[PDB]
This record gives C-alpha cells, sequence and structure tokens, in this order.
RNA sequence: UGGAGGUGAUUUAAAUGCCAAA
RNA sequence: GGUCGGGUCGAGCCUAGGCUCCGUGAGGGGGGAGAAGUCGUAACAAGGUAGCCGUAGGGGAACCUACGGCUCGAUCACCUCCU
RNA sequence: AUUCCGGUUGAUCCUGCCGGAGGCCACUGCUAUGGGGGUCCGACUAAGCCAUGCGAGUCAAGGGGGCGUCCCUUCUGGGACGCCACCGGCGGACGGCUCAGUAACACGUCGGUAACCUACCCUCGGGAGGGGGAUAACCCCGGGAAACUGGGGCUAAUCCCCCAUAGGCCUGGGGUACUGGAAGGUCCCCAGGCCGAAAGGGAGCCGUAAGGCUCCGCCCGAGGAUGGGCCGGCGGCCGAUUAGGUAGUUGGUGGGGUAACGGCCCACCAAGCCGAAGAUCGGUACGGGCCGUGAGAGCGGGAGCCCGGAGAUGGACACUGAGACACGGGUCCAGGCCCUACGGGGCGCAGCAGGCGCGAAACCUCCGCAAUGCGGGAAACCGCGACGGGGGGACCCCCAGUGCCGUGCCUCUGGCACGGCUUUUCCGGAGUGUAAAAAGCUCCGGGAAUAAGGGCUGGGCAAGGCCGGUGGCAGCCGCCGCGGUAAUACCGGCGGCCCGAGUGGUGGCCACUAUUAUUGGGCCUAAAGCGGCCGUAGCCGGGCCCGUAAGUCCCUGGCGAAAUCCCACGGCUCAACCGUGGG
C-alpha cells in the first residue's frame, strides 16, 4: 500500500530485550486509515521526513502479523519517494527532491 | 491524494493546510473527502480574486481564535 | 446467436467426421444448406483443396469451379459451399476419373475410386412415404431429393428399402427389398463401415427405436439401428465397395 | 405492454426476479371484442415469420350448419348468453362457444372469429 | 475453467541442503561436465518416468496393456539402454549413469573425437560434429543405437583435414 | 506383606523481599 | 397527421407511516498490554481458619459467613473391611 | 520420497498449537548475452468519463441521367469507351467486446414437440394472362447561424397498385388411400364463407428478317436441410442468533391471445399448493469442458482458448424485417457533458489504438487484405482494427553462450607465464526468406575478442572458532534466541556455501496435518458422555422354506463435441510445438 507519514516514533522493545526500534505513522491513501510502520536498517530513520510518501507492506511474522520483540506493528517501509529504502541505507543512490 | 496531502499540512499547522486552484476542475472524490475531513478549497480565475479571498478567511479565522478567548 | 442465425464457424468446433488441420487457422467454411445434413457431408472446397489437391489456395480453387470442372450426381456444381455426402459420386471428365464418398472405418469421410459404368448409378434408401394432391405418392430420400409414383406402385415401396437410381436423369432401375437375407452396409455408429447380411429384426414399445442383427463374412455377429443399415443388394453388392 | 412469457411466481409461493429483457417474440395483443353490427368489418395482422392473421371487429352474417351437412348463409340478431362471461351478452359480444339467434334459429358458434375472421355456427334443436 | 499452461520437464529436490545429495550429485556433476544442476534434474525426470511406467504396467492386465508393454520395451532398446533379450523386469535396475552415457557429448568423447568432456562439448556447440550427414549443435541430445556409428567430422569443418594441428593433438592420445 | 474406608481430636501472636544479576 | 371522447398498461415524482445502513456524538462500562505508584496478603506445605462446587446475604480490595455436596485434604489415636 | 525437523522442564515422557523445508498464482528490490515455440499482457479498485482517426459494404448483366474521349454520316444525331452520383436489390440480427445482473429449466446430460416458425440452399410437380400510377436524379426559386428543410416543372425500372386464375385458412357431412408405437395430421367427394401470386425481366451468338440456342433470373405447392422457440426427468453453494409461507395463490369448467402448448391473461366454481428429507427470507456468485495441488482418498479455483447465457450510462417502450424491441438505427424520463447569432441543436469506445481518473497492479494514436473466412457480384474482382505481420514487456515453456588444448610454476580445486586452435555469440558483406520489410537459415572477411549476478554464512540447514569497528547503545530475529568493553549471531574487510540469466521480499491456495479423520482421530486424570429416564421420525436389526427381480453382478445396442491428458511412430537441427493412429 501507499501512504503518507504523519509522524516519527519509537517503540520499546519486549522483556527481557532492551532498546528502541524506530517506527512511522502512516495515514493509507486508499482509505484514509492510519497504521504503523517500521523502518529496517542501521540509521535508516535519517532517510524519512515529515510529509514523504511510502510504499509499506507485511513484516512477515506467524499468522501473517507482527513479529520478534516488536508486538503492535505489522507492517515495514519498502520505499520512499519511488526509491528503493535498502538502498539508501547501503549506498549506491541518493534521495531525490533533496 | 492533494486533500490528504493538505490535511497532512494541516495536523501540525492549522494556517498552512488549504488549497488554492487557479482555473482548475475539483472531482467528485476530492470534494467529498474534502467536506467529510472539512479542509477548505479556495477556487478562481483571477490571481487577486483569488488570494484576497485566502487572506481574509485567515484573517477571520485569526479574529474568531481570539473571539471566544 | 443472440438475434439471428450464425453464419461462421471456427476450426476448433468444426464436425469430426472431416480431415482437416484444426489448429492451422482460426476459420472453416460454414456449409450451406443441401442434401445431406453436417454429420455426413463436407463442402466442396475442401475435397477440391484439401483432399485431391488440385488447388494450393481457396482462390484458385474458386476459379476451377466456375469453369465447370467437377459434376456430382451428374450434375454442375460452381458453389464452393455445397456439401457432398455419402454415396454421392464425384467425376472430374476431363480427367477421366470417378470417385464414390464414404465413411472410414473410424467415422471419417474417403473418396473411393470406381469405374466409369458403376459411376451412373447413385443408391438411394427411402426414408419416408406419403400421400399428395391428385393421389400420388411422394417418396422422400436419405438424401433430401423427392420422387413421384402412382397409385398402382403404391405395394412396391416401403420404408427402409433402397432404390437404385440413374443419375443425372433420375429415372428408377431396380428396387432392393430389406427383409432376412439382405446385404448391408453401416453408415453411423461404433460399427461404421463393416457389412454383411440381416438375421433378425426387433422391435420395442413407445417409439424406441428398432434393433437389427448382421452376419459379416467370418461368422461373427453384431448389433445396430435400422436406419444405420444401408442396403447395397440382394446377396451380393450391387456396387463397389471397400 | 402484453407479455405472454412467464409468471413471476413459484409453485410454492416464492418470487422470482427477472434476469433479463422481456423478447419480442413473447408478446400479445388486444382482444377484438367481436360485436354484432349492420355492416362487417375486418382487418390483416402481419405475424411472426411474416404470416397473417385475419382478425373480425364487426359481424353482420353467420354461417349455419344443419346435421344433413347443408349450410346457409344468414344474419345475425343478438347473442343470448356467453358462457365465457358474464357480461358479454348485454354488450353483443361474439365467442367461441356463445349463443346467438338467427332469422332461421338457435346456433352454437363452432369458430374463432378473431383468429379466422369468419363466424360458424351449428344449428340447435 | 482455465485453458492450457506449459509446465516444467524437470523436478526439483524437495530438500535443498541434504549433505549426502550434494556429494552425490557434485560427482556426477565434475565427471560428465555438466552446465548446472537443472541439466542433471533433466534427466533424472526422464529415468522416474521410465520407472512409473513399468511399475504401472507389471500390475495391468487386458488389450492395451500389453501393447503399451511391448512399447515401452522397443522404446528402451531402441535407445541403446537395454539388450535386445531384455524384459520388463530388468527396467526396473536401470541408474542414472545410464542415460548420462547416451549423451552426444560423451560419445563424441568415447569415440575419441576429443582428448576431454570440455573440447567435446565445444567440438559440438561450434559445429564441427556431424550425427547421420547432418549437424546438431545440442550436446544434451540423447543418440540412438541405429546412429551411433555415423558420427563424425562434419565435412565442411577444418578439423575433417588429417593435418590440421588441433586434430593431431587429439590423435596423439 | 501391601492397600481402602469411618469416627474423634490437633494449646496465643508471626506481614513482606529489597541492593544484586546486567 | 392534428383535436376531442372513452377503456387499459405504465417509468418517474410528491405525502404519510413502518424497517434498516453509514458519519459524528455529551455521558457511562468492562477487556488487553506496561511495571521504579499505592493498600493489604487470598492461593501453593496442615500456606498458618484444609481447599473447591451450587445458592443467598455482607464487605476498601483480594475475600468472609450460613445450608447441602466432593477429595482434586496433612498428622495422631482408636475402629471396620480386604489382600 | 506413502518422510520429517526446532520450540513448554534442572532433567523426562505426552497432548497440543506455532515456525521451518516443496509446488503454483499476483505485486515488487537488485541484476541481465542469444535464439525458437505458444491459447500471455487495464480481469481484481471505477459495467468510471472520453478529443481525434479508423472498426460494413457491395452490384454498371435492374433503371433513367450528367461529364469526357474517339468513329460514321454529322446542320441534328447515332454509336462505342470510361467515370460520377441518384432510384432499386441483397447485407448491416453474424463477426468483435465485457462479466454488471441472475441461486433460475441459467447451465450439463438424456428425451419430447402428434403443440411451432425459418430469407439464403437442394429435389420433384406446376405457373408467368390484362391494365394503371407516382417519384428521386435533372431544370427554376429558396429558407435557416447551423443541424436540417419548402414550393413548382419533367422521367424510368426486376419500384408501387388493381382485375383474373392458381393457391391458402375456418366449420359442417361422408369415404378409408399413407406414415407411425399410437392420428385433433396427410389423401378423395359434397356444402357455406373469408383471404388472395408472379419480373418471360436482363446478357451473348446464329439470325437479312422471321425466331431459336445457351447464361442469370420471377411466383405457388410437397418434403428436406440450416438456424432457432417451447417442455420434462435427473445432477452441482453457505446461514435456524431466518419457522411457518402463498390468495391468480393450487386445481377445474368456458373463453381470449400467441408462430405454438400453458394462470400466459380474463369470467365463474372450489380450497388447494410448498415445508425440519429445511419451505420462505438473507449472503455470495455468470454455468461447463477444464486448471493448481496431493501416493491416493481428497481439498481449492473457474479472467485469457471452445461451447451456452446476459448487457451496451440507469429505467421503460416501439418501427422495419425471414430474424431485433437492434453496441457504430428511433422515442420518453433521470443523470452528465458539448456547440449556438440565444431562436435552437447535438453526444455516451464494456470495438482497435490513444488520453484522464482510480489504484500495489497492465503495450504502438504502426503495415496489409498476400494467407484463413464472411457479405456482395454471372464472373474477373471489391471491403473487412475479424484475421494475418511486425513494435513495447524479466508472461509461460524448450535449446545455448560468457572459451578450448599442450608444457611449465604456484597456495596445486584454482591462478599465472609461454605456444597453438575454434567462432555458437559479436562487427561488416552476398544469397534465400517476406504482400513489402524485419527476424531466421546457407556462405565470405576480421578477431578471445563483445558478455555474471542475487541471497546466505549460531541451530533448524550446506558453509569461518579469522581480523577491525560498536558496547543492553546501535542493530539482528519466520521460530528458538543474540547484543551488559575478550560478539563464530549486529556493521565492514578477507575467506567459504547454494542456486545461476537469474536470485531475494510481501500477500493467496494445496501439501505439511490422522490439526476435519469414508479409507483414518478423540471424550477416567490433558478440549470433550446431556443431572436421570421414557419415547415419535431416521439409522441398525435372529433361524429355515417358497416366489419376485427393485438394488447388485455379467454380456450387448445408442450417447457423453473439439481442444486439453498418456503412449508409439512421423515433420520442423533434436526439443518445446504440430500431424497420423491406440487409449
Ligand atoms: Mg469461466
Ligand atoms: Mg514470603
Ligand atoms: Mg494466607
Ligand atoms: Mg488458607
Ligand atoms: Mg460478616
Ligand atoms: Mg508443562
Ligand atoms: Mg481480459
Ligand atoms: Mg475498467
Ligand atoms: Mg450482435
Ligand atoms: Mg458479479
Ligand atoms: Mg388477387
Ligand atoms: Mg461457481
Ligand atoms: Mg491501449
Ligand atoms: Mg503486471
Ligand atoms: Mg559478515
Ligand atoms: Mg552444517
Ligand atoms: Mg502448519
Ligand atoms: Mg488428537
Ligand atoms: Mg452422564
Ligand atoms: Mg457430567
Ligand atoms: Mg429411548
Ligand atoms: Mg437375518
Ligand atoms: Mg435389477
Ligand atoms: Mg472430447
Ligand atoms: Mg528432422
Ligand atoms: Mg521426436
Ligand atoms: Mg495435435
Amino acid at each position: 500500500a501507499r501512504g503518507i507519514v504523519l509522524e516519527k516514533i519509537a517503540v520499546e522493545a519486549k522483556q527481557p530485550n532492551s532498546g528502541m526500534r524506530k517506527a512511522v505513522r502512516v495515514q493509507l491513501i486508499k482509505n484514509g486509515k492510519v497504521v504503523t510502520a517500521f523502518c529496517p536498517g542501521d540509521g535508516a530513520i535519517k532517510f524519512i521526513d515529515e510529509h514523504d510518501e511510502v510504499i509499506i507492506e507485511g513484516i512477515g511474522g506467524p499468522k501473517g502479523g507482527s513479529m520478534g520483540d516488536i508486538p503492535g506493528i505489522r507492517y515495514k517501509v519498502v520505499k520512499v519517494n519511488r526509491v528503493s529504502l535498502k538502498e539508501l541505507v547501503k549506498g549506491r543512490k541518493e534521495k531525490p527532491r533533496r | 491524494t492533494d486533500v490528504m496531502e493538505a490535511l497532512s499540512v494541516k495536523e501540525e499547522e492549522p494556517k498552512y493546510g488549504v488549497i488554492l486552484g487557479f482555473n482548475v476542475k475539483v472531482n467528485e472524490d476530492a470534494e467529498e473527502v474534502a467536506k467529510a475531513k472539512d479542509v477548505k478549497i479556495f477556487v478562481g480565475n483571477v490571481i487577486y480574486k483569488l488570494i484576497e479571498d485566502y487572506e481574509e478567511w485567515v484573517k477571520e479565522e485569526e479574529e474568531k481564535k481570539k473571539r471566544e478567548l | 446467436a443472440r438475434k439471428g442465425p450464425k453464419r461462421h464457424l471456427k476450426r476448433l468446433a468444426a464436425p469430426t467426421s472431416w480431415y482437416i488441420e484444426r489448429k492451422a487457422y482460426k476459420w472453416a467454411v460454414r456449409p450451406r444448406p443441401g442434401p445431406h445434413n453436417m454429420r455426413t457431408s463436407i463442402p466442396l472446397l475442401y475435397i477440391v483443396r484439401d483432399y485431391l489437391g488440385y488447388a494450393k489456395t481457396a482462390r484458385e480453387a474458386r476459379k476451377i469451379l466456375n469453369e465447370g470442372k467437377f459434376l456430382v450426381d451428374g450434375r454442375v456444381r460452381k458453389d464452393y459451399k455445397f456439401p457432398v455426402g455419402i454415396m454421392d459420386v464425384v467425376s472430374i471428365p476431363e480427367t477421366g476419373e470417378h470417385y464414390r464418398v464414404l465413411p472410414n472405418r473410424i467415422g471419417k469421410l474417403i473418396l473411393h475410386p470406381i469405374s466409369e459404368e458403376e459411376a451412373n448409378i447413385k443408391p438411394l434408401r427411402i426414408r419416408n412415404k406419403r400421400m399428395v394432391k391428385g393421389a400420388k405418392i411422394q417418396l422422400n430420400f436419405h438424401d433430401g431429393t423427392n420422387h413421384l409414383i402412382p397409385l398402382s406402385e403404391k405395394d412396391n415401396y416401403f420404408t427402409s428399402y433402397t432404390v437404385l437410381m440413374k443419375v443425372p436423369e433420375r429415372e428408377i432401375l431396380e428396387v432392393l427389398p430389406f427383409e432376412k437375407g439382405a446385404y448391408v452396409f453401416v453408415t453411423q455408429g461404433k460399427n461404421v463401415a463393416r457389412k454383411g447380411r440381416i438375421v433378425e429384426i426387433k422391435k420395442f414399445p413407445m417409439g424406441w427405436p428398432d434393433v437389427v442383427t448382421i452376419e459379416d463374412e467370418e461368422g461373427e455377429l453384431f448389433d445396430t439401428l435400422k436406419e444405420y443399415a444401408f442396403v447395397v443388394g440382394r446377396d451380393k453388392p450391387r456396387i463397389s465397395l471397400p | 405492454a402484453i407479455w405472454q412469457g412467464r409468471s413471476l411466481r413459484k409453485p410454492s409461493g416464492g418470487r422470482i426476479v427477472l434476469a433479463r429483457k422481456k423478447r419480442k417474440r413473447e408478446l400479445g395483443r388486444e382482444p377484438s371484442n367481436t360485436r354484432v353490427a349492420e355492416q362487417d368489418k375486418r382487418k390483416i395482422i402481419r405475424t411472426y415469420g411474416g404470416n397473417k392473421k385475419v382478425r373480425l371487429t364487426a359481424a353482420a352474417y353467420a354461417n349455419v350448419f344443419d346435421k344433413s351437412g347443408k349450410g346457409r348463409k344468414v344474419r345475425i340478431i343478438r347473442v343470448i348468453e356467453n358462457p365465457a362471461n358474464r357480461q358479454f351478452a348485454r354488450r353483443n359480444i361474439i365467442t367461441k362457444g356463445a349463443i346467438i339467434e338467427t332469422e332461421i334459429g338457435k346456433a352454437k358458434v363452432t369458430s374463432r372469429p378473431g383468429q379466422d375472421g369468419v363466424v360458424n355456427a351449428i344449428l340447435l334443436e | 475453467g482455465d485453458p492450457k499452461r506449459q509446465r516444467k520437464k524437470y523436478e526439483t529436490p524437495p530438500h535443498p541442503w541434504i549433505k549426502e545429495r550434494l556429494d552425490r550429485e557434485r560427482v556426477l556433476m565434475d565427471k560428465y561436465e555438466l552446465k548446472n544442476k537443472k541439466e542433471l534434474w533433466k534427466h533424472e525426470t526422464q529415468l522416474k518416468n521410465f520407472r512409473r511406467r513399468a511399475r504401472r504396467l507389471l500390475a495391468a492386465r487386458g488389450k492395451q496393456a500389453e501393447i503399451e508393454r511391448e512399447q515401452l520395451l522397443a522404446r528402451l532398446k531402441r535407445l541403446g539402454l537395454l539388450p535386445e533379450d531384455a524384459v520388463l523386469d530388468d527396467v526396473l535396475s536401470l541408474t542414472i549413469e545410464d542415460i548420462l552415457e547416451r549423451r552426444l557429448q560423451t560419445i563424441v568423447y568415447k569415440k575419441g573425437l576429443a582428448r576431454t568432456m570440455r573440447q567435446a562439448r565445444q567440438l559440438i556447440v561450434h559445429g564441427h560434429i556431424e550425427v547421420n550427414g547432418q549437424i546438431i549443435r545440442s550436446p544434451s541430445y540423447l543418440v540412438l543405437k541405429e546412429e551411433e556409428d555415423t558420427i563424425t567430422y562434419a565435412r565442411t569443418s577444418p578439423f575433417a583435414n588429417p593435418q590440421h594441428p588441433e586434430r593431431m593433438m587429439i590423435e596423439k592420445a
């Protein structure tokens, strides 16, 4: 699905793990609902800014739901402004429109 | 999608979420969504006649902010 | 056919008795109404072009037909949609060759060479018989054509008999009754293209069709429908058969 | 207008939702209420397959047949009774099975005037 | 319903990482110089099909079964996989190496046309080998027994000359 | 040797788990 | 073809009533996570008054009490019935 | 391959669910040398809205005209020859597109019509007699912004209308010739009525003329063929937190109407019809041949190719015709949109391309009627966005490449150095191919030259106990679990493993799963035996003898289209694909 970023948040890991996971709130263009999506990669949250548009998909946990130590988050970000996020995190490409 | 973007901007800035259409047309779904989510749209054909309307609406909202305060 | 008759025919839906390549092209020739039915006849164009091979394309096939080169039952046929069916005769007088159209052992139509002397006769099965104005008798044949006879002769003809007709004059020259000991040739069904002699006839109530038993040359007996049994002689065939 | 296709009710009583438009070959026509008059009047209808029907709208003569096989063409006075409808007799409507009175006695109609265009009756005793 | 879709002609392993299977397949791949695993898998499927047909016909009876039984035996011994007096039981003792020995590449190597398997592959692909008067450029083509002895250098090839330098080195072994 | 039931009784008060482990 | 009279079929439109869906919604109610707030210690050993089921009353809160039941109850003495 | 592996404890055996490992479909990250074959590509959300071009014509051998060129005599003219529109005939009801509606005789299958229509086509039997009439084209004058449209003059036909005869239909009375299992049918003879044909037209030779001789045609009757209409038995979804439903409703008698039978519709007379073996109502959906998966029994889907149904912005209704209530024909209402000189007038791509909108999600505003077919024509021929040919695309399947050899050296799989070889693939030419091209195929010249990525690396599960960063932070993690200054698990280097022109991510269905159990599961303590009993339908039912033949078994006739599936042989280099046979 395609959506618009509303704000950035951070979610605590489940016990007994420790840490904060970087996420965004997304408003879906097709029906106007608001969901939460995880941003994978080391330092990936720097490439997201408010009012960007993103492509999201499922996160791949049991029964099509959440996974790991982050319950409550069911999706992850795949593209940002029509550029692959994995590329941006590795390098090999630079975010357009500054 | 323009109305969605306008609502996203309005979320944190009431006075900057608005659309100014100059000699364009508004779709049925767009106007329905704007009416549902209460987003203001100013359509027009004359540049000053369109800008002055936005200015005066902003002024009216500003005065109504403190009228009930 | 939402509003009216069909005028087209796809290759994949063509009758199963033709020799034709079903995936080579999209369309096939939809035959014209005429003598036989769709299950026991084929258009003339395929006989000219695909079977005998005197033409490569349809366009030059139509040039042969429009010059009057083919005779069916002794009559010139120019229509490339005209149906040719069981027991018909195909003659090319310019090359001097004659054929009889017959079903195969698997049910498909083939051309069987014959002599010029035998090419002037055609056997016709009597499919129905009725009274017509002036108190005359009209005989309706297996290929759809009709003949008239006087009220004096009415007891020489019954359904399932075979009449040997001389073409193109259409004059009767023999009658072959349907009875025990008659020689028959099968034209449809699982036992198609087998031949033999009649042994028994059986009948049933309420409009179920009747069945016959046939003995072949080797001494085996087999059954079929009565209307699938074509009489061809008294105790030997009167025409050449494969 | 007059559709003779099918009923919209199942024999159990439930309703049927129509699944297509009305086809042209399923329509009927206005009944011809053949009356008694001074002068006869008929029209021609072009029907399915391009055939024809002769429709009789006003009748003044009739053909009456005796048990011996002879027939006479006489004129019609009135309709005594008509078992098909309760008020056909008053309005002088002629249908098959009606009893008409003539100048040579009462007769019972044996033809369908709206489908044939003539009135044939057999004499009563 | 749905129209026809063309299906693959080979089958993949049920588990991708099994140690013993990997070892066995590596031995075969190195010996016969195949390009990739699917090539090998192709031949495996052929073998299994033959076996599956033999198991079905041992348990059948009737008139069509006997026809198909003799057809299977005839096809098997036309390809050179069975001796001319073999019976249906002998179908169940075939192995994968029997099929890999019938490839055009292997046969070109064994007849002495080339010094190596890889050289044989190239000889075939570049078009220097003729089979029964016709040039074939598929190294995986399965050779019929009746045509095995008409396998030579193409009559237009550089190698169809006993004085060519590379041919002489091949003869040297 | 090992079991299954029944009837009697049973003498003050006495709550909680933090630094850690990392 | 126009105008009028008669008979019949009819989409749509208006009013009233009865059902039902979507959006907002003052006020109220429990559920689920969180664990560096708070008051007690009900369950596990006879858990310090054995625990639990049904019904009824009472109490900041876990809970307490009465009548009938179960063992998925510890210890000692005596009795009964077996192997 | 008829299969297992990780997870509940300090350790163990169970029940039970979650995860891994396989196949196929849609979207998507990174990366890509070549050819062949095929039924692939705006179906999922919007059966939403659409500028422009094209998607249906044809006949000069049916008829009078206009224009042009030549020949004869020409004051005129008469000829031939070729174009153009109009009248007239046939076609436009097929073909193409989409899947909204519909749980129904819609569809599959076996039967029926003795209860029905059919232009084109085939066979046999007959007929073509006598009159009349207008009008387009063309000339004069126009009206209106346009869309359209008025009056007067003159003319023809295979155009239209009469009269006759043949012929058709209805009813009553007789006779018994035909088919059939069986006559409200066919045939013959009387009698009373109603309707009611035709173009001896056109072309060519012999004709001095008289007139033949072919070619194409007009009307009626009997039958067939082709294409349909209508009817019946049987077969295939989910819900009781939907239990009673129906009142032209079920049947009868008498009619009307229809091409035809029928509550199809009326008038009268009754109280029937359906239902716990699930009526009625609500949900979801076009049906099938088939397709995916599985050892099988099964479970799931039904866009693309073929056969049937339905629709043309939503809802109603008619004209012509053999056939329509008609996608590129008409009328009204509702709802959009366009042009006006403001008086009015027009248009709905669910045809091929193309555009906007919606979305995660889908191509060129191309060439040809040469092949296959259809409509028209006596024929030669003409038209066809059907169909055929190409263009764009990691759609499916098949066959290939990114070098090979010898001798040395090396960390001996591999890498390097020498010497040689080949040219699939790449660059430039000739031929063949094609409607014309492009690909492809056969030759010629140059040259190892022009060509490797993606994921993983603690266990499951193949592969490192190496080095540098970070320090419960950052991050990883399908599941189990790693990370707290000495990380084989995070980030990077160097190694290694798997598959390879591909390789990974997300969502769906089958398998795994004997976690739906007929084959084939459970219910003392783990989920699960009604608190107890009596009994209606249903299911299950003791021994022997005689009969029957419904179930059941065997043999044989008529059916269940083609494509798709399996096998052998044959044609494209083999294959994929296509043909002939057997299942
Ligand atoms: Mg379908
Ligand atoms: Mg304590
Ligand atoms: Mg306590
Ligand atoms: Mg206690
Ligand atoms: Mg108390
Ligand atoms: Mg436990
Ligand atoms: Mg489609
Ligand atoms: Mg659409
Ligand atoms: Mg149509
Ligand atoms: Mg639907
Ligand atoms: Mg007349
Ligand atoms: Mg379905
Ligand atoms: Mg397009
Ligand atoms: Mg796509
Ligand atoms: Mg690493
Ligand atoms: Mg290992
Ligand atoms: Mg599972
Ligand atoms: Mg179990
Ligand atoms: Mg109990
Ligand atoms: Mg109990
Ligand atoms: Mg009981
Ligand atoms: Mg018994
Ligand atoms: Mg029986
Ligand atoms: Mg079939
Ligand atoms: Mg070959
Ligand atoms: Mg082959
Ligand atoms: Mg084939």
